[PDB]
Parts: C-alpha cells; structure tokens; sequence
DNA sequence: ACGTGCATAGTCATTCATGA
DNA sequence: TCATGAATGACTATGCACGT
C-alpha cells in the first residue's frame, strides 16, 4: 500500500478538475463559440446527415451518436444540450431544427427524448461548411475509435452571435448574443483595415457592433454598460421589457407586457409580481391576466387601480421585478487553450484570424487534390494519344502487372496513372469523353493556377472571407430584435 | 353558475382556463406530459383547460373503489370535474361542459379511452347522458407543400386526396421532408395541435351518446371486467367483423 | 360535431387494442419465437453493424436505431428488452452480448443506458443469417421510410429454445426455454421423417425433447406435466433448487443452495425465508446467511437447529418456499397471424416448415441473382469475341448513347449486357482477364444447375436445413442445465 | 464488535463479519458502479455505500444544511461515528474506508469532497490512517489466447504491450484494448480483480502530516472566497504535473 | 397479493460563480 | 436564496392474465 499526503491529493486533483472544467467544458472557444458538448452534438448530426436536405432524425440517434462517439457522458444532459441549441429565445441563431416540443420561455418543459426530432439548421451548415477539406484539426476521440474536430469552420462569428453563459472553477463567462449583420460589417472593416492596431479597430468595431441582440427582443437602455463590456470585457447592461398602456371604454388603465428582458422565465415573472401584490408590494395593480397564446406571443394583462398612475406603476415593476434587469456582460473565452477576457476588438480579430486560418488550409487542400488529378489526367491524355498502343500491350500481358509495367515504358508513366488508365471504363473511349478528359485536364490546370494565386496573395484570402460571409449574411441575416435607446 | 379558476383546491397538473363560466368553458383530458405540455401553450387559455394524465389508467372495474379514489390520475379528473361521484353526483358543480379526451391516434390511445369512459360511465354517467363528453381526433398526417400552405390529414384516405388533389392543383411536394406522419400527440408542437385538436373551428371532435344504458353496462363488464372467459369469447367473437361495423 | 354511441366506440377501440398486444406486442412469433421488440432490436442491431465480429456498440446507438426506424416507442423499455436478451439467467441462449452491469438475478437492477455497450451474439447472427437474401418477407416500418423484416430466418428453433412469457388481453403465453442439442434431434427427425403423421411425430419428438432446459439449472421433478404440455399445450411443471447439507466441525447441519427454479429472484427468496422464521413459521433453522460472490455462485446457507431434521427443513422449505416451485406452462403463439395453443409436435412442424421455406427462399434468390450474372457474362464474351470490331466501334462513336445502341446491333445483345460491356474496364482486356470472364461463366453456369437441382429435390432441401442446423448446434450446442428426475 | 444490518442507510450493502478491524466500506461513485461492487464483493468483509451526484461542499454549506443531505447523513451514519467534537472512534464500523470514484475528471472532484467532509468532521479518520483511495484500472488488453490484463495508466499500456507481443501474444485490432471511462462500465467481475480483490487491488492511504498547512489548502481550495481559489489554481495549475518529480 | 414483459417520464440534490 | 448551463439516474403507478 502506497502511502500519499492529503495535500498532494487535494492540490492535484482539484486543479485537475478545474482546469478541464475551464477548457473542456463551461467556457466557449473563442474561434467557433462553442464549447465541448455543442462541438460533439453538432458534428455527430453532421456526419450522421442529419442536414437540412433530410427530413429530421429522431432526436434519440443524435443523442447516442454524441454519446457513442464523441461525449462520454449522460444521455440526459446531453438531449438537455441539444434541446438548447434548437429554442429561438435560447439561441439567437439557433444551430438546431427541432421537430415537436421544445419547451416554452416559461416553466413548460421540454418533450423527452423519445417525442422529438431534430436536424441541423442553414447556419449550423455554416459552422461546419468544409469541415472535410482539413480546414481544422482534428484530434482522437476519447478512446481512440475515430477522429473528432478541434474546433469548426464556423464561417460566421458563432460566439458573438450566439453569446455564450458558462459556470466554470474559479471565473465564469457570460457573453451576450448580437445582431449578425452588425457583426458581419465589424469583420468586414476587420479585413479591409488589416493593419489597423488596436485602439482603431475598437473604435470602428464598436461603431458597428451598436450593442446585444436578444432573441427575446425588449430593450436596451443606456450605452455606458455596453461600452464597458467593449473596452474592458466586463460591463452591466441594463434590459427592459416592452409595456403599453391600453385605456378601456371609461374603464380602468392597464399594463400590457408584451416583451421581457433575456432569460427570464414569463412564469416567474408572473408569479413574482402576483406574490409582490399579496402581503402588498405593489400596490395600484388592481388584476394580473395573462392573456398570451401562441398566435399571439407574450401577452401580460396588468389592469391598475383608478387611483393610480400608470408610470409609477411602471416604474415600480422595473424596481421590484425583472421587467427591467440587467445583464452582467463578462466576456470570458479559450483562446489557443488559455481562458482571456477580451475586448471586442480582440474578439473580432481573433474571428478573423481564424477564418483566414480555414480559407487558407482549404486552398491548400484543394490544390493538392487538383495536382493528384491532374497528375493521372496527365496519364490518361497520353493514352488517349497513343489509344491504338495502349490496348494491344495490355491483351499480350499474363497479368496486370505485366500491362502496367508496359504502360510505365510506352509512355513513361507513375504507378499511379498507369494504374488510373488500367481502372478506365470502355465507356471513356467515346468520342465526347475522350474530349470531356482533354477539356478536364485544362479545367484543372486553370484551377491550380487560379488556387496557386490565392495562397500567395493574402488580398484575395481576405477577400473570399469577405464574400463568402457577405453570402451567408444576405442569406441568413435578420432584422435588430432589441431596440437601443438612451437615458 | 360561476366557478373560481385557480390562480396562483385543484390538481396541481390542471392548467385551468379563464373564464369562470362553466357553459363556455372547457376541459381537455390529455394523454402523457409532452402532449399536455404542448395543449397547454397552443390552447385558447380563456375557456380551455388541460389535464394531462400520465400512463394507463386504473380500470374502475376491476380495481375496488377505495383503492381508485386513492389514484392520483382519478383524484385528478374528479377532483377537476368539480362533480362528485356514483350518488354524491352533482352536475350543478360542473365545471367543464365540454369534457374533452384526447388521446394518441395510436392504440393505446384507444385503450386509454376506453379506460376513461369506463371510469366516466360508473362514477359520472349523467356527464355522457348529457352530452359533456367529446372524443378528440388527433390528425394522422401534415402535408408540407413547397409553396403552399401545409394541409392535416386524419385518415389514410384523406391524405390520399389531399395529394391527389393538391397535384392535380400543380402544387409539388419535396419527396424528402414531405408528409410528416404522425404517433402521437407528443411529438406534434402547441400549433399543431390548436390547428387540428383545440381550435373550435378546426377541430374535429365526437360526442360520446348513450342509448341503451343496459346493453353499455353488460359491454362495460364483459371487456372491463375481471371474467377474462368473458373477455377471451367476446373478442375471438367479435373482432372478426370490427370492420364492418359501420358499413 | 359527429355523434358515436359508447357501445360502438368501447368495442372498436378495446378490440383494436387487444388484437394489436395479442398479435403485434406481447406474444412471440411461432417461426423465430419473437416478439416485435425482440426482432426490431436485433435487427436494428444487425443493420448498424454491431456484430460479434467488431467491438461493442454503446447500447444507446442500439436504442436509439430500434426507436428511430422500426419501434415507435419508449427508449427506456426498448434498453429493458435488449437488457432481458443479454441476461444468462433469463435466456437460455442470450441474442445480445453484454459489456458492462445488466444486473444479476437478484434485485441489484442493470446500469444504465449510458454505462452498458452491446453487440449481437454468434447465436444471434444465426437469427439474422441470409436475412438479405429474400429469404423472409419485409415490409415498410411505421413511417414508411424503410423496409422491416417480419420475421427473422431463425436457423435454430430460438422460441422453444429460449422459450417465451408474456401477458396478452384475453390470453397469455407461458413457453419455457428447452436444450438445444435436444431441439435438434427433434428437428433431425422431423426432416427424415416428413410424412409421418401428429400421432407419430408427436411420440418421436416427446421422446427426443426430454423436457424444458432452464439457464439457472435446478431440478424438474415428475414427468406428468411436461407430457401434459407437450399434448395438451398446457401443463405444471414441478421446479426445485439444489441442496446440500454440510456439517460442521462442532456437529452442527447446515443446508447450502446453490441453484434456484427459473425466474426466482435470489434476494426475495432470501427475505422470505427471513421473514418466515421471525414470525416463525420454518422452526428448526438457527441461522440465514448468503455466502454467495461472483466467484463461487449461489451460495445461500441455511444452519439449523440440533434437535431438527434436514430433509424436514428442506420439505418445510418446499411447501413454504420457492425452493420448489411450478412453471405454469402455456405453449401459446402467434401462427400465420393467429394466436394458437400448439402440442409440441407442431411447434417442431411450424418451425421445420419456415426452415424449409427459408432454405426454398434463399435458393430462388441465388438462381435469379446467378442467372443474372451469367446473363451479363455471355454479353462480355461476345465482346471479346469480336473485341476489335467492338472496341472500333465505340471509338467510332461520338457519345455513349451512340455507343451503346451500336453495340446491341453488332453483337445481338440486351441492353443491359451492352452496358456491362460500356462499364467493362481496361483491367479485363489481358490476356488472364478475358480468360477469367471465360471460366467465371463455366463456374457459375455449373452453380445454375446446382441451384435448379435444389428447388427440384424435396430431399436436397431438407438435407440443407439438416446440414447446417446440424453445425449450428455442433457449434453453440451445450450440455443439459435442468436434471430431469423422478417423484 | 458491531451488529451489520440483515438503523442504518438503506442504500448501504453491508458486510457479514462483525470485526470493524477487518471489515471495509467501499464509498462508490453512482449506483451503477456501486451495484456491480456489491456483486463482486467480498460480502464478509468489504461492504459498499453508493453516493449519487456530486457531494456537497461542507466547506461552503451551513452546517445545518449538510446534515439535511441525503448522502452526507447516508455516510455519517454508516461510519458509526459522530461528527467534530462529538467524533468517538470507537464506534468506527470500518478500520478501512476505501473511496472509489472514476479515474476521470469528476471523480476526482467528488474525492475532494469527500476528504473534505472527512477532514472536517471526521479528521481523527485520516489521522490514523482509516481513509484509503482505490486506483481504478483505465485499460483492459484482451489477448487472443492468454489471459486478459488490466493497465492502471497509458505507460503501463504500453508496456504490457510491448511485453506481451515480444512473448509472441497476440490482440485482436477491433476488440484489442478496452479503455474503462468510468466504474459504472465495469461488470462485478472486472471490479474485483482490479479494486476490491485485496491481493491485487491498489489502494493509496491518505496521510495528513501538516495539519495546519492541510487546512488552510482546503479552505482555499474549497471555500467561499474566488478570488483566492482563481489565484491559486493561476499560480500553481502550470506545474502540477511535477509534483512528484 | 406477487412475479412476469411490453406498453403508457417528471421529480429529486448537489458543484460552481455572480448578482440581485 | 435564485436564475443561469453542462456535469454527476433511481423511484414512482397503472393494464393485462395467471398461479401460489
Ligand atoms: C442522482 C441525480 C439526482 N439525485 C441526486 C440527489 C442525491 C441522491 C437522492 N436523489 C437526489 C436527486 C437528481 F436530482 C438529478 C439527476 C440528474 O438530473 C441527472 C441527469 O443525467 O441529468 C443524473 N443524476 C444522476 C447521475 C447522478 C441525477
Ligand atoms: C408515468 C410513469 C410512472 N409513474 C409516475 C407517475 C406517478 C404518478 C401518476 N402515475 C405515473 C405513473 C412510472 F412509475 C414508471 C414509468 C416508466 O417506467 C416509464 C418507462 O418508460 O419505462 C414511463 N412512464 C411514463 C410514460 C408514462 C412511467
Ligand atoms: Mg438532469
Ligand atoms: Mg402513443
Ligand atoms: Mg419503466
Ligand atoms: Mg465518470
């Protein structure tokens, strides 16, 4: 028996347990936005096809394929993930189709696992849009079985759009989702001033990206909270909700709630101000009814007293309850493995970094397939020269080997395109295919010169960025939700 | 006749309706949580009301009365319905007129049912009598056209035309995503389910009649009772000709 | 709002519900002694590749593909199906090979989902053998999207084997798993003897199936109720445990059980004999102690009193325990889609009769798909033949199209066989290659007549089921379990 | 001696002998890895108490709220002995408490809590060497025809490895190495001849040399303030591999 | 009254950091 | 004290037929 001191013990395993919390599960990378369990689940839908172009998969199959795979975890927190991903006042751009219940803003639970559905969305599409040309590393999974990715392509900046809220050991993220389009334009002055420093590009960027974007729309007011959260990575950002006073027919005035700040539950709201009226914490509210369907949205009733003034009543909702509260930005995130509170201009940049990154590894990619192919399209023009020669060397042959080695001495061939014209079809010996070989040979040619600019000018790589995301934008970009206004 | 809705005495599954009166209001008895759930955010919260049930309910007669009151699924519908039960029956305490079952469209949603008017047809006849209550006919099938707007279907026949039909109009459908089919009230969403099941103008619902209250109470005791012979005969009996019993 | 009376709808709906659990839940199958949970797990199992030929899948991916394609339902009791068929004490010969915590005969319940990993066992794959090859009807699953078996090629009687339980409405089954080896013989002789009547088969098959073979062993006492099963379909089969009584070095007796009758779990039968000595109703036991481990077994010693008498004790324990206890046999299946109470003969028939039918079914497949073959390999020797006209005359030709319908007229041949020569690689034009296309027809032309030969002979037929149930069980036969002795 | 249960937790599996000197409690993470413990046990002298979920901090808790806890209450009265000034190691029911949870990250967490409880309200435990950590094994190597071989880190692997194929073994490359991600993954039989078997099992005795230095690590490392904890982890995660170098 | 097996998931308690 | 969001599933109750 081997003895070991309790601080050594202690030291170690809580350290241990701290750090993978930190970078392998609460906190979002900072290149995709994602954290551990959203990487897995979607590349596990991904390489399943579970994809937009297909009628959605039994939610189960995602879950046991993130499970079996990629996430040694539990099935049930990891549906609870999955769920997630796919509530439209979750995630401002969700990264899941689901098909069926999903819940509700309020206490109204999720369907289990066996009642729903779910594919990938467009712009999840996006998050991994030519995963399979090398574009990210990819590592082992966690038992050696297959290969996982380090991080997605994610060819939209995923974590400031999306946001992201992680408990971790000893720090904690909670970073607010914004408006696409905004951010599209912030990288797009990124690309175009790439020399700028950092005091410019926080001013453009900050120029651009006005504030969060909540998929729960409602209010934002004041600009010094944003600001903070901008310059120095920590800010208070105060939300409000969306009320109109309605005057019935010589009857009472009343509150109508139609919006509330993000992440709060539309039950306990109601029920924190029903129980503010009780022991009479609110007085002047007369009757609470709520009056919201699905055809509707949020509909809160909050009739007053006739003794009572509408704006007092207000103001007293936003003291005493989350009708206005506030979000307590901290822009925490893995960069190259190491937690980072960032400025919103580092934020960016590193996005940027990243996409260059992807449309680089991928050109380089592509351009060593299109030398393969052009190598054996080489093979096979020579044959189709020498048509009449290919074939009679290849019957008087005992083998194969016999054929190959011939066509290497005919024509002074690899293996490889040797081996090519031996797996060519008779159906290639037609007049037009013949051709189609010829005009595919200079097709590939003119596309390793067009792949061969690219990766020695750094002008068209941001360029492509440029347009590629400027596509995906004008596609998938939406309207501001929260609106902006002052003091 | 008024009644209080309960607000921030009644079955804490209840989502409870608005209006306090009982002749406009009405109750939707739902099979399992998710298709509570989803009832509960797509219904009309002003006269609709949910009470989801959760598994197979206890069959009245076969298990003693004791240890059916003693069931939380039965306290619930009872307790709901505001009436009491055999002679404390009170149909002035009624607190639904439209005492809705909505099932799966599955089997055991049948057996559910069954189960439900077994209970309602011994403890609370004078509700089927009346003509309180109503059978729910989930749809089956939803056609998502291209371009048009998506149509429900409730049978195989339905859809059947409803395709037919649709092409003929030169509307086209993807042959992947295409006719979503349907198991269970679970896995339609809240818009769904008004769309087809809660809107009064939609919905497509049967009230239960009573004819002959001596041959009901004999079919009761034969398929719900403890005489499994009884039970055995009648269906090897019976089941033959199901079919055609509306033909 | 459409009228229906109760009575129409009570009897519509309880008959619908009755017919489907009778026919489609809760009652096996007569050819491969499945239920449809069984089945679609198995074969969800076996389309997804996990076979005892690769490592285990993580038992969700199996939930998850049962619930997805084939079995609209729960993922909680689908994972307890595939549990039960990967138990050793529940199945006489497990289909499903386990990797982790399924439990164990007493009330220590199986792991989770996520902790357990399952495969098919080499039994199951005899299940599922040439189940691609038409040798069973499929049909679409409940959404339609893809095809399900409806019943499984069963190369070993799996329903008498491993018997069946299950609670049905009106009626329910009760089959007690038998010993393979046994099973066989009665098969061995249904072949060789095809006309022999009921009467006689009946005699053969009573004298060749000893009687059930339970995996938890034990002891079947009498020989009345397992002939009244086998004749009637109904009948009460006396089941006892092993004791043996020990000594010990101060004189004192102690009774050791290391077996239990079928489906007597070990921690109830403790605690009711715990609870039936404190009342006080089994005198003359001093002491309950379980000695059992996974190492040695069931080992429950029972230390007695001085003044008392093993074999009272051991009676007492008979009477008052499930030391001894009935298996209340009901030989109860599903036959052409009618529940029906079968006398052990014609389960032997029935099942001899789907072998034959498989075997009929697999043979037709070999011969359309060989035919086929040889079909398109008389086209390509026709090219060869004429291979210098045959190959001008696709030079010659400006497209494939062209190609093609020249080649039907030169050669006389089909169109599928011109296009096989289309498809023709210049791999198969050397000199050994034209030569294997040559013997590859003479091969398979000989396997023509061999298959013709089969569908021909009632006798071949038979002798292939013979043949290969026989290295089936050679194979995954084992020893008797269930000692069979007299009152 | 002390009576075993045939008052105490319900989801305690007790053992047969009634010698607290010999007898064991395996304290298991989850029920699964406690249920295949209880199977593969030596029910005479090793017994086994499942804890379910993550421990709570009884550094951060009010007292009276980690009395209310299930788990905490399920160990404090399986232990026999009280807590803090009311501790009498004399009812202790085992001389040996040996903590078992995954070798993962989570396992090691719940063992800092759990040494936290015991360093807390049970110190005299450690003190005289009663606390023990089982080693669970990571790997399995599955030879073709020889007898199966546990591995308890990646070096070990590799060297049995090694070993066994210059012996002339062979593994299958699909079955090949089994890596365990946790106790509940593990059957009875597998739990025994790597944790519980006592000839074989590697257990690592907790000693406590300064007691002071020990406490101020734990309130760091386990309390309330953030601040000092982020500090801490900042400062001393960068060289926590050379511990025991 | 209990076991059987295929059908019909929400509730329950902690770690962890932060601000009300 | 509460919400946040990924981490660490056993218990609870009916139908159904049958035998102790
Ligand atoms: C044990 C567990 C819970 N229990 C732990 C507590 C102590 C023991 C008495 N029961 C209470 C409640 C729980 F409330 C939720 C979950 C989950 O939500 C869950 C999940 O997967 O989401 C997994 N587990 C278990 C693995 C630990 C959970
Ligand atoms: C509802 C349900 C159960 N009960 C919980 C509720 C208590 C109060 C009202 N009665 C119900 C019944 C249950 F004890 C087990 C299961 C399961 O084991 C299970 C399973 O999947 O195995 C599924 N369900 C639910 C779908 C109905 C179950
Ligand atoms: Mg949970
Ligand atoms: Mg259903
Ligand atoms: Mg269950
Ligand atoms: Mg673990």
């Amino acid at each position: 028996i081997e003895p070991v001191d309790i601080e050594q013990e202690m030291q170690r395993s809580y350290i241990d347990y701290a750090m993978s919390v930190i970078v392998g599960r609460a906190l979002p990378e900072v290149r995709d936005g994602l954290k551990p369990v959203h990487r897995r689940v979607l590349y596990a839908m991904f390489d399943s096809g579970f994809r937009p172009d297909r009628s959605h998969a039994k939610s189960a199959r995602s879950v046991a394929e993130t499970m079996g795979n990629y996430h040694p975890h539990g099935d049930s927190s990891i549906y609870d993930s999955l769920v997630r991903m796919a509530q439209p006042w979750s995630l401002r751009y969700p990264l899941v189709d689901g098909q069926g219940n999903f819940g509700s803003p309020g206490n109204d639970p999720p369907a289990a696992m066996r009642y729903t559905e779910a594919r990938l969305t467009p712009l999840a599409m996006e998050m991994l849009r030519e995963i399979d040309e090398e574009t990210v590393d990819f590592i082992p999974n966690y038992d050696g079985r297959v290969q996982e990715p380090t991080v997605l392509p994610s060819r939209f900046p995923n974590l400031l759009a999306n946001g992201s809220g992680g408990i971790a050991v000893g720090m904690a993220t909670n970073i607010p989702p914004h408006n696409l389009r905004e951010l599209a334009d912030a990288v797009f002055w990124a690309l175009e001033n790439h020399d700028a420093d950092e005091e410019e590009t926080l001013a453009a960027v900050m120029g651009r990206v006005k504030g969060p974007d909540f998929p729960t729309a409602g209010l934002i007011v004041g600009s010094q909270g944003t600001a903070d959260a901008y310059k120095t990575g920590r800010g208070s950002i105060r939300m409000r909700g969306v009320v109109e006073v309605e005057e019935d027919s010589r009857g009472r005035t009343s509150l109508v709630i139609t919006e509330l700040p993000y992440q709060v539950n539309h039950d306990n709201f109601i029920t924190s101000i029903a129980e503010q009226v009780r022991d009479g914490k609110l007085a002047g509210i007369s009757n609470i009814e709520d009056q919201s369907s699905d055809r509707v949205g949020l509909r809160i009733v909050i009739e007053i007293k006739r003794d009572a003034v509408a704006k007092v009543v207000i103001n007293n909702l936003y003291k005493h309850t989350q009708l206005q509260t506030s979000f307590g930005a901290n822009m925490l995130a893995i960069v190259d493995g190491v937690p980072r509170t960032l400025r919103l201009d580092q934020l960016i940049r590193y996005y940027v970094d990243h996409q260059l990154d992807v449309i680089v590894r991928r050109t380089t990619y592509r351009l060593r397939k299109a030398n393969e192919r052009a190598h054996i399209l080489r093979g096979l023009v020579k044959a189709l020269d020498a048509l009449d020669e290919v074939i009679a060397l290849i019957r008087a042959s005992e083998t194969v080997d016999i054929a190959r080695a011939g066509l290497i001495e005919l024509l002074d061939i690899d293996e490889i395109q040797a081996q090519a014209i031996l797996d060519m079809q008779l159906r290639r010996l037609a007049a037009l295919e013949r051709q189609r070989i010829i005009d595919d040979l200079a097709k590939i040619e003119a596309e390793i010169a067009d792949l061969e600019d690219i990766l020695a000018k750094p002008e068209r790589q941001r360029g492509i960025v440029r347009d590629e995301l400027a596509e995906i934008v004008d596609r998938h970009g939406d309207d501001r939700r929260t609106r902006i206004i002052a003091i | 006749n008024a009644l209080v809705r309960r607000k921030s005495g009644l079955p804490g599954k209840l989502a409870d309706c608005r209006s306090t009166d009982p002749r406009k209001s009405e109750l939707y008895v739902v099979e399992g949580d998710s298709a509570g759930g989803s009832a509960k955010s797509g219904r009309d919260s002003m006269f609709q009301a949910i009470l989801p049930l959760r598994g197979k309910i206890i069959n009245v007669e076969k298990a003693r009365i004791d240890r059916v009151l003693k069931n939380t699924e039965v306290q619930a519908i009872i307790t709901a319905l505001g009436t009491g039960i055999h002679d404390e029956f009170d149909i002035g305490k009624l607190r639904y007129h439209k005492i809705v079952l909505m099932a799966d469209a599955d089997v055991d949603g049948q057996h559910i049912s069954t189960l439900l008017l077994t209970l309602l047809f011994r403890f609370m006849r004078p509700l089927i009598e009346n003509g309180h209550v109503f059978l729910a006919q989930p749809p089956l099938y939803k056609l998502k056209w291209q371009r048009s707007d998506p149509e429900f279907a409730y049978s195989d026949r339905e859809r059947d035309g409803l395709l037919e039909a649709g092409l003929k109009a030169g509307k086209k459908i993807n042959k992947e995503d295409g006719i979503q089919r349907y198991k269970g009230l679970g896995e339609m969403d809240a818009k769904e389910l008004w769309e087809t099941t809660m809107d009064p103008s939609v919905r497509v619902l049967r009230q239960v009649t009573l004819d002959d209250a001596a041959a009901a109470d004999e079919l009761f005791s034969i398929l719900m009772g403890e005489d499994v012979d009884a039970r055995r005969s009648f269906i090897t009996r019976n089941a033959k000709d199901v079919r055609f019993l509306d033909v």
